[PDB]
């Protein structure tokens, strides 16, 4: 092929790699927050389950 | 002895008041230590706590009452310490728009990154080589 | 829905919600003083349970 074409291809794939890395970091942070958001729900469920099991 | 209020969104309030009264469906009840276990639903009203030196109030919506000689637990879907139903409705109306705009912001934030990725990817195909 | 097992593994699960024919009892159980009626309590009790299940999923 051509030297300039190879250089441009390398630059383009580097740019795509950088964008994908940024997206990965954002997704990791969102998952980290979502874990605590999910964890904050236990006591209500663990009480209503016991009440229903006792009553029904 | 102590009373606790829980919500699917997390804990709300806790104290060691030893005398609580609430307006249950088809009647009214007063709770003192050593009570027999009982189960009863609750109406839309404000629960009052008395045996804490001074009176204290808290509002619940769609609640459920669970009483034990050791602990008192109230299951509610919404709670507020302002004792007023109208302020609770106003709070819900205020939070509606906030969550709507948060969702819109999240959508546009994702869309901008998607457009940037598409533009970055197009150049590789442009550079046929 | 998908169940979160690990950061690298996710599995598809199928769950029956109602008529809730299968249920598990607690290890410790105590009788309750129904008020005003045991039949009247369940009508209000059950939908909250179903909604909590949906929220967790």
């Amino acid at each position: 092929a051509s030297l300039r074409d190879i250089k441009t291809r390398i630059n383009a794939t580097k740019k795509t790699s950088q964008i994908t890395k940024a997206m990965e970091m954002v997704s990791t942070s969102k998952l980290n927050r979502a874990e605590q958001n999910a964890k904050s729900f236990v006591p209500y469920m663990e009480k209503i389950q016991e009440v229903v099991a006792n009553v029904a | 002895i102590h009373v606790s209020v829980v919500t699917p969104d997390g804990p709300v309030y806790e104290d060691d008041v030893e005398m609580v009264s609430v307006k249950a469906k088809s009647g009214e009840l007063g709770i003192l230590p050593g009570h027999i276990p009982l189960v009863a639903p609750l109406e839309i009203s404000a629960a009052r706590l008395k045996k804490g030196g001074k009176t204290q109030y808290i509002a619940v919506s769609g609640g459920f009452l669970e009483v034990r000689p050791d602990k008192v637990t109230i299951l509610a879907q919404a709670a507020e310490r302002a004792e007023d139903i109208d302020v609770l409705r106003a709070k819900a109306a205020k939070e509606r728009a906030e969550r709507r705009l948060q969702s819109q912001q999240d959508d546009i934030d994702f869309k901008r990154a998607e457009l940037a990725l598409k533009r970055a990817m197009n150049r590789l195909s442009v550079a046929e080589m | 829905y998908n169940h979160y097992v690990s950061a690298i593994q996710q599995e598809v699960t199928e769950r029956k919600l109602l008529p809730l024919t299968d249920l598990a009892e607690n290890k410790q159980r105590t009788v309750y003083e129904f008020e005003p009626s045991q039949e009247e309590i369940l009508d209000v009790l059950l939908p909250q349970y179903a909604e909590s299940l949906i929220y967790g999923a």
